[PDB]
């Protein structure tokens, strides 16, 4: 089936934001004369606030710039609501850390700096794109519409609706496939249910066109919709189907797209042997030829 | 009649698609919980000589010598066969010091009877939580996700060394030694791997919990409602990180309206309502200080088979006994007749 | 029950960049989907083509239209009320056991397993045959046993249907019609034992009793067929969890964390892994359809040979006994057959006569190899299958040119006391 | 396929429904096909039925019960007494060699006398009457 | 039958394309032939695969 | 001839830490063992039932 609103859910928090200002100073192209990279003035910095933003600034005299990243995230993507339980950045080597290499091409390129990222996963620290202002509750979402979301670390698109279910444990619930199915709003206790923005459906193709659609949605571009037990059927013909073209089980679809049920197939009546009374004896026989194919070899 | 007791004789309990119960004895009973007209969930003989069956919610309890617990979504309203037909529950406080039939008392229960009964149990000699316990505020501890429904075999801090009922602290709980206090029922002389706190009224603590790390940093939970002399620049909780040369306050969370359980492990994981919210470094001890809990228990991590319904815990089987170890491997509380592979 | 899987949704679950990458593998998706759509179409055609229904016969299978006589059939026949399942059919379906997808698009509830599989692109189709159609089919086959002809006032009394079947095994000479009552009573006991076997068989069943062609065996088989039905669906679904050497198992995760080209590279790893999972699913699914077709072909042979007709193949219907008639009941995913077979309780010990010789001129033997001449229990003939004696007649014997040492030495004046209808015409004419 | 050739092509199957399905088998033809064989099964299908009343058997003068020897042959009076295979309405009059004697009569047998027998079974001869008269 | 083998699809009903019919048998023959090389191409395509080299 | 395989021994050959890790996959082991134990039981019943 067939500009998304952005939704974002974390464990409840208020605006608590700090910046990680990474400044790369350099002068050249005859390579470098000098360079120096600092993070908030310091040689290293760790985040101690619930939200943070990384902002990379260049102060380079002569230059094209780019990054080579061995991390799960880039310096720009780290600010798209990714969540961590711990997060430290250093120009020095940290144990168990990934590296982002910052290069310049001055017009004979050079490496300006190596940023080492030491982190662990969880909900406490979130790389939001900016500070929040006038915000008592950082989390937000738009309901009953297709939205792009980041919920408790899960990203994707879907429709978030409110359910009447209630659970006493944890924060979120998932499928066997690892997808988010539902999540809890910790402050209110409400549980929300998340569905895909599009669904699989079966189309009836006859001749050269789509004659109708069997689906889970009541909304389509067809002008006639019927509700069948277990599915909806879209067509441009809502009448009884008497001459099916496509058949599955007892469901038949006519070339006009009308849909109806296919009656049980009748067949040959055989007569029971009888010792006494009213019986019928077959006559006026004619030949009929049946066709069967059996494979003999491969 | 929720409860029917008796002092051939028979008991018949009914609502047709589900199970209905029949029991018959004469002066051992045959108990049959089956899809009776006008197969079986249970069909066996039970020792017998009062005798009675009580059913509420989705549990049926059979009282005939050993108390048997059957877990099933039953729907019963009337019962047919001196007899006692019981439609209203009661409560008794039992004082057992004697470890035999000569219980000291069955005193009428006068206060907080529902809560006490739901949260307080005596520990068995092997550290097991006795069958029939409701696990009212007990949660499975999961860092991510929640098992809403199904049967799981998992390693959880469910083995009880010591349970302190209705504690009064006015106490240092070490992870290297046993916990001081008077244990309810059996006790095991082992240090905890985890401390499980079953909360009655959180305002008692909000009105002190300190995690003492291995390297000497003291982590204190500080919560406040509309008062922030040192916190500024509904309760909000901050983690005071107190080291020898520095004290800072890290904001952790807005306090959830209801907190039923907090579990603090030796490895530092802190779980509130089963979500593994904060992981710290290794802990040596937890200090509790207040003038609030139903229970505090010292537990250890064991493999167990847990049935989960609506995220709630029921029917925990411990994988210690060889029979139980087989049941854990087949992920089933009941295993049919057959040959099974064991080592 | 057929399954159909949307390749793109399974592999690229709504991510449009992923779908653009997937395009280079479109042929794989076409192959996967074609195999599942065509196989489902074929199963639909063959099952519905096979299960035809006779209206003349269906009408004779109700409690009131089926004129059982002695023989009970209450727990076999359907229930007029619109018509419902028979008692035995109801026990089997309730003991062991189409999806609604209109709800999966609503949100409002937390998705269950079916909706979660649906969201992933896996659709479980409606059954090719409804349970009510299996019921009407079975009712037609039973009602047909009493369809002795058309336009008649009433269904053939069941006992006449039985007497005709008995005559085919052996001509009956005991025509007192008491034997029909005795057989009806054993029939009714057998139905009662089956009906009861379906209700807590495990309370007292021996190794002999739970073996082949028994209720416990057949019932166990029905449960295994039903219990394993979703086994492949959950392997396909679980594999979506798998991280095929990427930052995340989630495509949206990868594109939202890495730059586009690095993300492309990892999404392609996930695509290959997901296409592999689909191919494994299809291979398992197609294999299962083949096994079921083999069972379906046998079921069709059993209906045509054990239900609509009386098999002459020893051991085919029921096994180890003489077949009279079989009944069919609807069952989860198929049909259950009740084979009514005669078993002897006693044997009559007689001495067989190879043949007769008359006055050293004529050797007389029986024409039919299945008929035996004997003197114990006067000369009589009976089918070798049942001790149903009658005296021999002239039309029973043929002339053989030579005698053997095993033939009885008779004269012409004794012949008439061996074969009562034998006439020596010359003596009657001369004397 | 081998069973079909041996049973439907080289011989006439007695198994209802094996060859063709739902009808009376006469003969089958085989044609070559890609990777195997295609069978053409020629089967008879009735167009009409003849409605008759079946006779369970005859009794003669309360002494002899006469029934047909072959279970697949049916005695009837509609469409004079005739016999035909239950499979096809191909009547002929019955003969002596069609019947056997049964010790007992039932309520469903026709009550005949010896002077009527010959008009039921044309080849029946009462030898004593021919000899005495 | 002879005619059924030549454009059966122009006017064939659900009853007529079921078991023991020309359309069914003919469809089966095509499926047997069309799938004949299906395994050969999986074996051949896998030669393309780079097993971490 | 039927075969039966001890899932834990095959996967974790006596190592107790491995078995603790294996526990999260207990359902896989139950599935593997059940299929082999039940299939062996069925072949035993049908062959011995048939060969009277
Ligand atoms: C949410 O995520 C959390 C984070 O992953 C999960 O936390 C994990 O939980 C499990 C289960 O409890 C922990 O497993 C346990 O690990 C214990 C020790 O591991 C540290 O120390 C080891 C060195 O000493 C141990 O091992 C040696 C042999 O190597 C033995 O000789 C010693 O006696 C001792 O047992 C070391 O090898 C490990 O690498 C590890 O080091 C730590 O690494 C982290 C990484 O950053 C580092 O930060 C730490 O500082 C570092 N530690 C140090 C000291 O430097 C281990 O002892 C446990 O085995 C015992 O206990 C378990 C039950 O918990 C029993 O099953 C065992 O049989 C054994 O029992 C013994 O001790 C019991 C304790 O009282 C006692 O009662 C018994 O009688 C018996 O004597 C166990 O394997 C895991 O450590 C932990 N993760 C981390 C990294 O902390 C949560 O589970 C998860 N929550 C959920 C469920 O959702
Ligand atoms: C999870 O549920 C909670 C609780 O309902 C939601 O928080 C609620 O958010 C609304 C909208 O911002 C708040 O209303 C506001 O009140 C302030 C005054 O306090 C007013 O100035 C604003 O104009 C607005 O009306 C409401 O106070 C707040 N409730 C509580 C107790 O937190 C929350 O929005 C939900 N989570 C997400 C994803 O937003
Ligand atoms: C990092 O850079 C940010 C800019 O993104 C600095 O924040 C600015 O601070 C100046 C101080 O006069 C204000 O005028 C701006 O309004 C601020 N901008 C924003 C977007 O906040 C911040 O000072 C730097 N942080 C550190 C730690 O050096
Ligand atoms: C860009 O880098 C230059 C150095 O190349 C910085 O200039 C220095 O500023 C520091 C701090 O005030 C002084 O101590 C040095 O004397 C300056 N060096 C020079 C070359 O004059 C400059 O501050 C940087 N600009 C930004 C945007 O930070
Ligand atoms: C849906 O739209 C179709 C057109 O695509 C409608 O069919 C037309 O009906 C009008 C009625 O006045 C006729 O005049 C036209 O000749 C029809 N067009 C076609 C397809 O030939 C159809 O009526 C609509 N479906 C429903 C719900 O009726
Ligand atoms: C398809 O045909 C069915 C059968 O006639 C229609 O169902 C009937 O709907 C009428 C409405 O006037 C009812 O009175 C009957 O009781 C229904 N019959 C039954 C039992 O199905 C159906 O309306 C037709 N579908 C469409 C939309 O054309
Ligand atoms: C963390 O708290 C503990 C417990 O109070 C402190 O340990 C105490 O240290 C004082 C120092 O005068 C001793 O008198 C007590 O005997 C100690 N008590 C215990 C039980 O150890 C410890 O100093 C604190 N750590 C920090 C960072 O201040
Ligand atoms: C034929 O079978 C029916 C059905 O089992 C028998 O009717 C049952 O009779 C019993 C007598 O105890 C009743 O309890 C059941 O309620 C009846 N069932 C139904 C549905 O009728 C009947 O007895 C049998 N008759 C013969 C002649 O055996
Ligand atoms: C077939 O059954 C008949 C009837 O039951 C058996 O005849 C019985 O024989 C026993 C021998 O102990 C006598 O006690 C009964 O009185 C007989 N019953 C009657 C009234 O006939 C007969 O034995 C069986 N046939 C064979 C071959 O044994
Ligand atoms: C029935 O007649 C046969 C044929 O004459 C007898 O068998 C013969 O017995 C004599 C005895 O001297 C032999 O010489 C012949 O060789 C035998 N002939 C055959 C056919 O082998 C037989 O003895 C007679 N049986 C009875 C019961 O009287
Ligand atoms: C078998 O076929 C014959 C021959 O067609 C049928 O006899 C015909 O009966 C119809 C009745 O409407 C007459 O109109 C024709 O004149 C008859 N044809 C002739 C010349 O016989 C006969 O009806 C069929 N048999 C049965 C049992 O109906
Ligand atoms: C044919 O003869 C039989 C046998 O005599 C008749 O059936 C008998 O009818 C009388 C009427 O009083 C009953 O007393 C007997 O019990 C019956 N005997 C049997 C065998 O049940 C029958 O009526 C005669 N039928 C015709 C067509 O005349
Ligand atoms: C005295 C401090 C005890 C209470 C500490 C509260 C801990 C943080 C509160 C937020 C918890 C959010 C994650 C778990 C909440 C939940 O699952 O309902
Ligand atoms: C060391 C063990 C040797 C194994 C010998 C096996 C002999 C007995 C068979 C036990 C397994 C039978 C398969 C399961 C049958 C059942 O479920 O009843
Ligand atoms: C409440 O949620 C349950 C979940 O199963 C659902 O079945 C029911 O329809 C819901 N009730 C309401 C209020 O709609
Ligand atoms: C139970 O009796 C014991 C005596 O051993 C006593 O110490 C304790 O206070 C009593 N507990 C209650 C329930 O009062
Ligand atoms: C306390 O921990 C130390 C660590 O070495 C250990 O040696 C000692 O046995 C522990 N004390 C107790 C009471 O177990
Ligand atoms: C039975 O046969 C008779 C005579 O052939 C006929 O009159 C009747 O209509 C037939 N059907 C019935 C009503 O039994
Ligand atoms: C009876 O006479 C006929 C006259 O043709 C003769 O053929 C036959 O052999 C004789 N039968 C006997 C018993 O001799
Ligand atoms: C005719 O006479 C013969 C002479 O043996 C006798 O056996 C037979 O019973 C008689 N038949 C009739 C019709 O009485």
């Amino acid at each position: 089936s067939r500009e998304q609103p952005i939704s974002f859910v974390t464990l409840p928090s208020f605006n608590d934001h700090s910046f990680v200002n990474i400044t790369v100073s350099a002068s050249f192209g005859a390579n470098l004369i000098a360079s120096d990279t600092t993070i908030n003035g310091f040689s290293s910095f760790c985040v101690d606030t619930r939200q943070f933003t990384i902002s990379l600034f260049y102060n380079v005299t002569n230059v094209s710039k780019s990054q080579d990243s061995n991390c799960p995230f880039t310096l720009q993507s780290v600010n798209d609501y990714l969540s961590f339980s711990k997060f430290c950045v250093s120009t020095s080597l940290l144990a168990s850390a990934c590296t982002i290499d910052l290069f310049g091409y001055p017009e004979s390129g050079v490496k300006f700096t190596s940023l080492y990222f030491q982190f662990t996963k969880g909900e406490l620290i979130t790389g939001t794109p900016k500070p929040f202002e006038g915000v008592t509750d950082v989390s937000f979402m738009t309901l009953d519409v297709c939205t792009k979301y980041t919920i408790y670390g899960f990203k994707g698109e879907g429709i978030i609706t409110l359910t009447n279910s209630s659970f006493l444990a944890g924060v979120y619930y998932t499928s066997d496939s690892g997808q988010l199915l539902a999540f809890k709003n910790v402050t209110s206790g409400a549980v929300y249910s998340v569905t895909p923005c599009s669904f699989s459906e079966q189309a009836a193709y006859v001749d050269d066109d789509i004659v109708g659609v069997i689906s889970s949605l009541s909304s389509s571009t067809f002008n006639s919709t019927r509700e069948l037990p277990g599915f909806f059927y879209h067509s441009n013909d809502g009448s009884n189907c008497t001459e099916p073209v496509l058949v599955y089980s007892n469901i038949g679809v006519c070339k006009s797209g009308s849909i109806g049920y296919v009656p049980s197939q009748s067949g040959q009546v055989k007569i029971a042997p009888t010792v006494t009374g009213n019986i019928s004896i077959p006559t006026n026989f004619s030949m009929s030829i049946r066709t069967e194919y059996l494979q003999l070899y491969n | 009649v929720h409860g029917i007791f008796v002092s051939g004789f028979e008991i018949g309990i009914s609502q047709p698609s589900g199970y209905q119960l029949y029991l018959h004895k004469a002066t051992t009973a045959r108990l049959r919980i089956c899809q009776f007209p006008s197969n079986c969930l249970f069909n066996k003989a039970i020792p017998a000589h009062v005798v009675g069956i009580t059913w509420d919610n989705d549990r049926v309890t059979v009282f005939s010598d050993k108390i048997y617990y059957f877990y099933f979504k039953n729907d019963w309203s009337r019962v047919a066969t001196a007899m006692q037909y019981v439609y209203e529950p009661t409560y008794y406080m039992l004082n057992v010091t004697s470890a035999g039939e000569d219980g000291i008392s069955y005193q009428p229960c006068t206060a907080n009877c529902i809560g006490y009964a739901a949260n307080v149990f005596a520990t068995e000699p092997n550290g097991h939580i006795p069958e029939g316990f409701s696990f009212n505020n007990w949660f499975l501890l999961s860092n991510d996700s929640t098992l809403v429904h199904g049967k799981v075999v998992s390693n959880q801090p469910l083995l009880v060394n010591c349970l302190l009922a209705i504690p009064k602290i006015y106490q240092f709980f070490s992870f290297n030694q046993t916990i001081d206090g008077v244990c309810n029922g059996a006790a095991v002389q082992r240090a905890p791997e985890a401390l499980r706190f079953n909360i009655n009224d959180i305002s008692v603590i909000l009105a002190s919990i300190v995690l003492h790390t291995a390297l000497g940093t003291n982590f204190s939970f500080v919560c406040s409602n509309s008062s922030n002399p040192h916190l500024a620049t509904p309760y909000y909780c901050f983690l005071k990180v107190d080291t020898y040369n520095s004290t800072v306050y890290k904001f952790l969370a807005v306090l959830p309206p209801t907190v039923r359980e907090i579990v603090i492990t030796k490895y530092g994981d802190v779980y509130v309502n089963g979500f593994g919210y904060l992981h710290l470094g290794l802990l040596d001890a937890v200090t509790i200080n207040f003038t609030g809990f139903w229970t505090i228990a010292s537990t250890n991590f064991v493999d167990a088979l847990i049935e989960v319904q609506g995220t709630a815990i029921q029917r925990i089987l411990y994988c210690d006994d060889p029979v139980s170890q087989l049941k854990c491997s087949q992920v089933a509380f009941d295993l049919d007749d057959g040959f099974y592979t064991i080592s | 029950t057929p399954v159909s899987v949307d390749c793109a949704t399974y592999v690229c679950n709504g991510n449009s960049r992923c779908k653009q990458l997937l395009t280079q593998y479109t042929a794989a998706c076409k192959t996967i989907e074609s195999a599942l759509q065509l196989s489902a179409r074929l199963e639909s055609v063959e099952v519905n083509s096979m299960l035809t229904i006779s209206d003349e016969a269906l009408q004779l299978a109700t409690i009131s239209s089926f004129n059982g006589d002695g023989y009970n059939f209450t727990n076999v026949l359907g229930v007029s009320v619109v018509q419902k399942r028979s008692f035995i059919e109801d026990l089997l379906f309730n003991k062991v056991v189409d999806e609604d997808y209109k709800r999966c698009s609503n949100g409002r509830s937390v998705a269950d397993l079916v909706c979660a599989q649906y969201y992933s692109g896996v659709m479980v189709l409606p059954g090719v045959v409804d349970a009510e159609k299996l019921h009407m089919y079975s009712a037609s086959l039973i009602g047909g046993m009493v369809l002795g002809g058309f336009t008649s006032a009433a269904a053939l009394p069941f006992s006449y249907a039985v007497q005709a079947r008995l005559n085919y095994l052996a001509l009956q000479t005991d025509v007192l019609q008491r034997n029909q009552q005795l057989l009806a009573e054993s029939f009714n006991s057998a139905i009662g034992n089956i009906t009861s076997a379906f209700e807590s068989v495990k309370e007292a069943i021996s190794q002999t009793s739970k073996g082949l062609n028994t209720v416990a065996h057949a019932l166990t088989k029905v449960q295994e067929v039903v219990n394993s039905q979703g086994a492949a669906l959950t392997q396909l679904t679980v594999q979506l969890q798998h991280n095929f050497q990427a930052i995340s198992s989630s495509i949206d995760d990868i594109y939202s964390r890495l730059d586009i080209l690095s993300a492309d590279a990892q999404v392609d790893r996930l695509i290959t892994g997901r296409l592999s999972a689909l191919n494994a699913f299809v291979a398992q699914t197609l294999t299962k359809y083949t096994e079921v077709q083999a069972s379906r072909k046998l079921a069709q042979q059993k209906v045509n040979e054990c239900v609509k007709s009386q098999s002459q193949r020893y051991g085919f219907c029921g096994g180890d006994g003489e077949h009279i008639f079989s009944l069919v009941q609807a069952a989860p995913q198929g049909l259950l057959f009740l084979h009514t077979v005669l078993v002897p309780s006693d044997f009559v010990d007689v001495i067989a006569i190879a043949g007769l010789c008359v006055n050293d001129e004529i050797a007389l033997t029986l024409r039919e190899p299945g008929l035996v001449l004997f003197t114990h229990e006067e000369y009589f003939v009976s089918s070798r299958r049942m001790f149903e004696p009658r005296k021999p007649t002239v039309s029973d014997f043929v002339q053989i040119e030579s005698c053997v040492v095993t033939y009885v030495n008779l004269t012409r004046d004794q012949l008439p006391d061996v074969i009562p209808d034998y006439i020596d015409v010359n003596k009657t004419l001369d004397e």
